[PDB]
């Protein structure tokens, strides 16, 4: 489909499950708002001393901590 | 005759005939309705 | 050295293994376990090369003659030098 | 009792059976009839594969040499029918689906195109703009050039050729049916080798080139002379108008005024107007001179017609081939050729091996001759056409050669009689095959070390920053001195050793740089250290292929390991794990390995050709005359290392195939990936073994039994020999398709 | 600057060259042909040296004579 | 065993014959009586001529002698079932090998002792774990 000059007809499956897992650990990029990606969550309202640093690391696109994924992945 | 029928009914003739029928179906369906990546 | 050639009690005495053997490893000896009243024997396994022609020939449901390859000698390696 | 003609014996050596095989359709409905082992019934899926493997094995089907000969004759007829259908389809697509007339009107500013893709699922992008508003796939077969050389002008002539090709195919088909079922020639008829040879040299080759010389003089040459002058194809009279108006022939060639009298009175010189010997190329079109080719075909007709008289048939004069064979025997060869006439008249595989060898060699010769002496108009301008035809004829020749080795081995297994071969050539070669094969092995090792080893030395020296220690024209030179000397002799031939030749036979040996349009048609092809190394690589690979195949033939009967191999047959997997393991001892397996090695050799040959022509030949000439080659003359310094071939040849020139997406050449990149895939796929069959696959089939069959879907024809893993056949077939297909895509994309992208 | 061919056959090309080559070819054929008289078609009353030993021998040696003669004519013609 | 007689077959020579092993290690001999001078296939490549009467031939291996023996007994008009095969050592010692008791092994014969016999099926061999840390395999017990 890309050879014939029509790359818009690609079957591109979004890896929704791994993105959702990333969200559960705090990755807000996808907007799933589940567990550590939701401030109201009981999993995130614990006062865990690691949570601010873990979120700050996992939500900056400057490292290899849960690299953003797409149909290629 | 019966031998010609038994030959035209052999496995390669029948499998190529069915493959041709299915290819015609798919090619024509994509001719009149192309680019169906998914259902609306 | 040599390979090991065993003959089991499912032998029907058809002798096809002896005819297949290209090195005269096998013989037919009298027996009473089958109708043919004969069983295959391997009295010269020191000449056996292990080409498995006997096993190819055996008709019984899984072979009644079995060749287990063992220690390699110049006779068993089919060497002419 | 079908259609019975009178007789047609003509009081000749004809002897036929009136109706041995009756016509019926029932054996069509019984697949496997020709083999006793298959007529019973398929119990395992192996029966299926065998049904295709023994289809043409007529020897294993029947013991009557006469029936085998009749089968082969009728199958030859059916094969000619298939080829006639193919050629007629070519002419039909050129007639009704090609821009042949638009191309003829302006060949320089247009590209040869046939086959229009149907616009669907986006494949309509494959209809690239070839010129004059025409959109299609560009063809590299060079059909348009052969057609312009023949004298074609209208699509209706090509359509008539296509209709005639269909009719000729029907003729060949009916002839095969009639000569196998009705009048079937006896065995005694095929064994007249003197008669057959006289006819083939005189009637097939001689009369063929005679008739084609007639057509070239009457149709090709005048139309091509009018095309080269620019009279335009719509204004040139039809070919028959030159026969109906001999004044029109005299106005183009005044020699036609004097009539046939110079021929009958041996006054041939006045025929200089159309019987010429110029030598070089046409300045307007870059091809060979059609008058030179007409004179050539005329002399070839003369030579072949004369040669068709040496052998004796019914009238006493001639030669007995058995006599000539039996006469030749010396102090080194005992009885020489005593017994060869008998095996070359009762064994089909012997003739087949000889003929495959010579035909493959001849096709390689055809590639190497047609590239440097472009016989067709505007052929050398199209580097894609040139490269494509070259590599195609190369591959065909190599395959025919591998088949020659195969059928030599088959003859040895099936038709060898030791009583009929006592102390002759065959006997003594079998008696010193150890000497032969050991020396060929040593030559192969010496060639591998002294060709590829030079490349490895150069890679290591260059990597270490030691260019002065390399093998190259600028360091340790390895000059192809003898080839350079022969090139120089060729250059000086016209006017000296070739007085009546105006120009050199091929400008690849030297001379001016003949250029048509913006591109260079042909120019001298210099030879240096890199050429030396590549040529010795060619020598090495050809010698290794010959080693494998010759060993396969010479030991197909026996070896020190397997002394009774002749009883095992031509084609068998092994003779056990014993004796250390005896895998691939058969002649068939030697053919199997020789296939890979011929692929290796020919891949290197075509890579050498492509790179050398892109570096030191093809290019653009300026109005000043400056030649800018396709890849800027990079061969001499890059083709001396393997990294040079990986970077400047493969990696560099692969840029067109990979970026072909979204363009008309995208199918080439697709087939590129496809060839890579099939090559990788073959490695599963070649690297594994039947036992694993059968055991896996066991569990899959158990799962079928669980749901009661097990088939009555039990699934069996591919046989050992079949595993290898699948492996080699897919290896060759994948690799050749990869390089087909690579070559076509690269050559079409460089304009 | 091609090969000149005598200009017209008249008396020199024929007889003096062609007939002589045919005669000498007939001599060498009568001297060296193995199966002299056994063709499917036989020869009419022998007498001289033309159809004395078979139509096949005569025809083959006349063909060879014309080969020799064409060679001679074209060669000496310069 | 004693001495071996017979005439060498008519043959001009091959590269496939005996090597250093024949003198250094062991060799094999096959004798047979032929009714006439007839051509046969040499197991080492080529065609040889056997003579009427007795013929002795020296080969490199026992399998080569047995292949020649099968060819003699299967490919000749009056079949030759008379060939005897011996193992020849460089000490001059000759050892009669085939056919063992004067009778081809394909057919039964009295006075033959069974060897390699196993009084059970294949599926009745013991488990290797039951015999590990011995030196035996399940077929050797
Ligand atoms: C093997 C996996 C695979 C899958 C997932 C797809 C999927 C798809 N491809 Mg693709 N393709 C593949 C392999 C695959 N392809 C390969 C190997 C190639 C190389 C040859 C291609 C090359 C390719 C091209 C060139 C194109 C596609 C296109 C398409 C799309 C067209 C679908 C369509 O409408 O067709 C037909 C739709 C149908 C419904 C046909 C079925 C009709 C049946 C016969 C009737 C049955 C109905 C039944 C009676 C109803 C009963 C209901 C029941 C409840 C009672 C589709 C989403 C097209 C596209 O544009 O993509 C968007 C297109 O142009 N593919
Ligand atoms: C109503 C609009 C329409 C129009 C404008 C066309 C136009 C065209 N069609 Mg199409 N087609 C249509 C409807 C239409 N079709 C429908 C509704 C179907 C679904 C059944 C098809 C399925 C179809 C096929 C399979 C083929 C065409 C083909 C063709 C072309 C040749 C016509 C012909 O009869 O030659 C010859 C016709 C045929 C060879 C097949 C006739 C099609 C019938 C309906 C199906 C028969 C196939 C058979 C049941 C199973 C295949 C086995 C095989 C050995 C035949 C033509 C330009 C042919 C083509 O593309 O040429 C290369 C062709 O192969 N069409
Ligand atoms: C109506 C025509 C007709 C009929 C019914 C028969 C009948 C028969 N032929 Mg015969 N024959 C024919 C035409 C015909 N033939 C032609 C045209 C030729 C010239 C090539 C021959 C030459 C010939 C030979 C040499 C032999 C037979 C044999 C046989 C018998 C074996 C059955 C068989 O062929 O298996 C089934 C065959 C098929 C289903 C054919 C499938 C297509 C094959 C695989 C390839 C097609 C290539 C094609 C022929 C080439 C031209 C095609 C091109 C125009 C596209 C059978 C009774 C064989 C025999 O004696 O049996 C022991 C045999 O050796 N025939
Ligand atoms: C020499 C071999 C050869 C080859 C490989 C081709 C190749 C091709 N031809 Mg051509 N052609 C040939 C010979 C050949 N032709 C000959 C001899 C003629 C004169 C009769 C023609 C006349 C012809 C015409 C008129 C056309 C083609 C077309 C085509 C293209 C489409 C094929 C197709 O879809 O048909 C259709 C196939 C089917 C519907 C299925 C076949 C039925 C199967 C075999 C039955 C099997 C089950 C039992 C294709 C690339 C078409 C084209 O170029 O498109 C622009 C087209 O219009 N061809
Ligand atoms: C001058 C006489 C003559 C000619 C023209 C041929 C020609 C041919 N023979 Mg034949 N042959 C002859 C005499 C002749 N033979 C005799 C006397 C014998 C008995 C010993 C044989 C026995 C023999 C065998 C055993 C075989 C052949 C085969 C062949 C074909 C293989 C070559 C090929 O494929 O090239 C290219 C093919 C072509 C160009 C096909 C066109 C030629 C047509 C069919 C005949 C010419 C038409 C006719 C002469 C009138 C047209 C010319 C006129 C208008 C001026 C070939 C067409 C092989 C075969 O069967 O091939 C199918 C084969 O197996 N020949
Ligand atoms: C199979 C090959 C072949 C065929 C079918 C022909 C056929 C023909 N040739 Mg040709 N020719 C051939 C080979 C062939 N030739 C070769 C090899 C040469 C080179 C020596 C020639 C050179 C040649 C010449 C010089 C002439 C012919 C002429 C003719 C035509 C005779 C008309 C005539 O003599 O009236 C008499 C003509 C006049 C009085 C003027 C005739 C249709 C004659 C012609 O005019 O061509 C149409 C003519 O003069 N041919
Ligand atoms: C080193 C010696 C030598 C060499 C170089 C060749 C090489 C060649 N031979 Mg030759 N052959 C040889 C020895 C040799 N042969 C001897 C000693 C004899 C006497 C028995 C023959 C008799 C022989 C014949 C009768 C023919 C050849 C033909 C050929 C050419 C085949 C080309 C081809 O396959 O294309 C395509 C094939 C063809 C155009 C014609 C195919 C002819 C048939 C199919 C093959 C021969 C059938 C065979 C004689 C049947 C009888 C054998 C047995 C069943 C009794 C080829 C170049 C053929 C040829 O055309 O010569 C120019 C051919 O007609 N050979
Ligand atoms: C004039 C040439 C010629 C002749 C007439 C023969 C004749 C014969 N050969 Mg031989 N051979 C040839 C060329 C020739 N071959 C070449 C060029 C090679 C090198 C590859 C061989 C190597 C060879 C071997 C190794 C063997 C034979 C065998 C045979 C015999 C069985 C025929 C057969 O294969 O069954 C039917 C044919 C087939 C099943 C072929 C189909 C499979 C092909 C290879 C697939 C190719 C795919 C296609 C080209 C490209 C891919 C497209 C795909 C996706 C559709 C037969 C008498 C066999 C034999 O037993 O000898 C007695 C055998 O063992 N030949
Ligand atoms: C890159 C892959 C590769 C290589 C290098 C080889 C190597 C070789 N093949 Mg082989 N082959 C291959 C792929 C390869 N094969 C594949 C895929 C197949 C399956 C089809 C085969 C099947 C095959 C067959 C059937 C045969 C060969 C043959 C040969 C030998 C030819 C003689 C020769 O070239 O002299 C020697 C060349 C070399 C050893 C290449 C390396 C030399 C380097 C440059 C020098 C090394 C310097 C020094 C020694 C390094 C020492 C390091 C130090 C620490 C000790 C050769 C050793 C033929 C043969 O045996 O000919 C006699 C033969 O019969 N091959
Ligand atoms: C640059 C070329 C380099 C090669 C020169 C050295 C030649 C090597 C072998 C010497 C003898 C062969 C020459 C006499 C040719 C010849 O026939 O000699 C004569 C003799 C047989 O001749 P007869 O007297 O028997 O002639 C009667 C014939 O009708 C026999 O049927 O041949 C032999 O003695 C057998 C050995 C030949 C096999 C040796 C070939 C080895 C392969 C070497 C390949 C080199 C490549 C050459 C390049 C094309
Ligand atoms: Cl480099």
């Amino acid at each position: 489909v890309v050879a014939f000059g029509t790359p818009e007809k690609q079957i591109l499956i979004e890896p929704v499950f791994a993105q959702w897992i990333q969200a559960t650990s705090g990755k807000a990029l996808y907007g799933f708002d589940v567990l550590l990606s939701n401030p109201d969550s009981i999993a995130s309202t614990t006062g865990a001393a690691w949570l601010p640093g873990w979120l700050d690391a996992i939500n900056s696109g400057t490292n290899s901590l849960f690299l953003t994924i797409g149909p290629g992945d | 005759m019966d031998g010609l029928k038994s030959f035209l009914s052999t496995a390669p003739v029948m499998i190529m005939a069915l493959l041709t029928f299915t290819a015609g179906i798919l090619i024509e369906f994509n001719r009149f309705y192309p680019d169906l990546l998914f259902h609306p | 050295m040599s390979h090991s050639v065993k003959i089991y009690d499912t032998c029907i005495g058809c002798t096809q293994c002896v005819r297949a053997c290209p090195l005269d490893v096998l013989e037919m000896v009298p027996w009473d376990g089958c109708k043919a009243a004969q069983i295959a024997s391997s009295p010269r396994t020191e000449d056996c090369v292990g080409c498995k022609r006997c096993e190819t020939a055996c008709p019984t449901d899984f072979l009644s003659i079995r060749v287990y390859l063992g220690a390699e000698t110049t006779r068993s390696m089919g060497l002419a030098y | 009792m079908t259609i019975s003609p009178p007789e047609r014996e003509a009081k000749a050596k004809v002897s036929v059976d009136n109706n041995p095989v009756p016509t019926s359709f029932e054996k069509w409905g019984k697949p496997g009839h020709f083999d006793r082992t298959l007529a019973r019934g398929p119990k395992t899926t192996t029966w299926i594969w065998n049904l295709h493997a023994n289809a043409h094995d007529f020897d294993s089907q029947t013991s009557d040499l006469e029936d085998v000969s009749r089968k082969i004759f009728s199958a030859h007829f059916g094969h000619l029918a298939v080829v006639f259908v193919w050629l007629s389809g070519m002419y039909f697509h050129g007639a009704k689906f090609s821009n042949y007339e638009g191309w003829l009107a302006d060949p320089t500013h247009i590209k040869p195109s046939a086959q229009v893709v149907w616009p669907i699922v986006g494949q309509g992008i494959l209809n690239g703009d070839v010129g004059g508003g025409f959109h299609g796939i560009q063809i590299t077969s060079g059909l348009f050039y052969l057609w312009r050389a023949s004298g074609f002008t209208d699509s209706y002539q090509l359509y008539c050729t296509a209709i005639g090709g269909l009719v000729m195919a029907a003729l060949m088909l009916f002839a095969g049916w009639f000569h196998y079922h009705v009048k079937a020639p006896k065995l005694e008829w095929f064994q007249n080798v003197e008669s057959m040879m006289n006819h083939h040299l005189a009637g097939l080759l001689g009369l063929g080139s005679l008739g084609w010389a007639g057509h070239q003089i009457h149709v090709s040459m005048p139309i091509n002379k009018l095309l080269d002058a620019g009279v335009a194809p719509k204004d040139i009279p039809l070919p028959h108008e030159f026969i109906l108006e001999p004044s029109k022939m005299a106005e183009l060639y005044p020699s036609f005024a004097q009539g046939l009298t110079p021929f009958f009175t041996l006054n041939w010189g006045v025929y200089s107007d159309f019987l010429t010997f110029k030598g070089g190329l046409n300045p307007v079109t870059g091809g060979l001179w059609l008058s030179d080719t007409a004179h050539h075909h005329l002399a070839i007709a003369v030579l072949f017609i004369i040669a068709g008289h040496m052998y004796r048939t019914n009238w006493g004069i001639g030669h007995s081939m058995k006599e000539i064979l039996e006469a030749h025997k010396g102090p080194f060869t005992g009885e020489g050729h005593k017994g060869l006439y008998e095996i070359l008249t009762t064994s089909w595989h012997a003739q087949l091996a000889i003929n495959l060898a010579l035909l493959g060699s001849l096709t390689i010769i055809v590639a190497q001759h047609m590239y440097a002496m472009p016989p067709y108009p505007y052929q050398a301008i199209d580097y894609a056409t040139q490269l494509s035809l070259f590599t195609h004829h190369m591959w065909i020749g190599g395959f025919l050669i591998v088949g020659a080795g195969a059928h030599g081995a088959i003859f040895m297994v099936r038709d060898y009689d030791p009583a009929k071969n006592v102390n002759n050539l065959l006997d003594r070669m079998l008696r010193h095959r150890d000497a032969i094969i050991s020396h060929l092995n040593w030559v192969c090792i010496f060639l591998g070390f002294h060709s590829f080893g030079l490349y490895i030395h150069n890679d290591t020296m260059r990597a270490l920053g030691r260019p002065q220690d390399m093998f190259s024209d600028t360091a340790i030179q390895l000059q192809p001195i003898f080839a350079q000397w022969v090139q120089h002799l060729h250059t000086l031939a016209p006017g000296a050793t070739a007085p009546n030749a105006l120009a050199t036979a091929s400008y690849a040996f030297g001379g001016e740089t003949i250029a048509v349009a913006g591109k260079v048609a042909m120019m001298p092809i210099t030879l240096g250290t890199a050429d030396f190394m590549v040529h010795h690589i060619h020598a090495f690979t050809i010698h290794v292929t010959a080693l494998i195949l010759l060993k396969g033939v010479l030991y197909a009967r026996s070896s020190r390991l397997v002394p009774d191999k002749a009883n095992l047959g031509f084609r068998f997997p092994c003779d056990g794990p014993g004796r250390g393991g005896t895998c691939q001892v058969s002649g068939w397996d030697h053919v199997f390995l020789g296939l890979f090695w011929m692929y290796n050799s020919l891949s290197i040959v075509i890579f050498h050709f492509s790179w050398k022509m892109q570096s030191d030949v093809w290019g653009t000439v300026s109005p000043d005359g400056s030649v800018t080659h396709v890849t800027l003359g990079n061969f001499a310094q890059s083709a001396i290392t393997i990294n040079g071939w990986l970077r400047d040849f493969l990696w560099a020139q692969a840029a067109n195939v990979i970026n072909s997406y979204g363009s008309a050449l995208s199918a080439y990149g697709i087939m590129f990936l496809a060839g890579h895939f099939v090559f990788a796929f073959s490695l599963m069959f070649l690297f594994s073994g039947r036992g694993y696959w059968q055991e896996l089939i066991e569990s899959i069959v158990w799962a079928h039994n669980k749901l009661n879907v097990a088939p009555a024809i039990q699934p069996r893993a591919l046989s050992i020999i079949q595993g290898r056949a699948v492996g080699v077939a897919h290896y060759l297909l994948g690799g050749i398709v990869t390089t087909w895509a690579f070559f076509l994309a690269r050559s079409l992208s460089i304009g | 600057a091609q090969a000149s061919p005598t200009t017209a056959g008249w008396s020199l090309s024929v007889g003096i060259i062609m007939c002589l080559c045919n005669v000498f070819a007939f001599v060498i054929g009568y001297f060296a042909i193995q199966k002299t008289g056994k063709g499917k078609d036989l020869a009419l009353p022998q007498l001289a040296s033309k159809k004395t030993f078979g139509l096949p021998e005569l025809l083959a040696t006349m063909s060879f004579g014309h080969i020799l003669g064409a060679g001679m004519v074209l060669g000496l013609a310069s | 065993m004693t001495e071996l007689s017979g005439q060498p077959p008519k043959f001009g020579g091959s590269t496939g014959g005996l090597l250093s092993k024949a003198n250094r290690e062991e060799k094999y001999a096959i004798t047979w009586t032929s009714a006439s001078e007839q051509v046969f296939e040499m197991p080492t490549g080529g065609a040889a001529i056997m003579n009427e009467g007795e013929n002795l031939l020296y080969l490199a291996r026992k399998e080569q002698c047995l292949a020649l023996g099968t060819q003699l007994r299967t490919k000749f008009k009056p079949k030759i079932q008379d060939y005897k095969i011996y193992r020849v050592y460089p000490s001059g010692e000759v050892q009669y090998l085939h056919p063992a008791d004067g009778v081809f092994p394909e057919k039964v014969n009295e006075g033959r002792e069974a060897q390699g016999t196993k009084t059970r099926r294949i599926g009745q061999n013991p488990e290797p774990v039951t015999i590990k840390f011995s030196g035996k395999a399940p077929y050797e017990v």
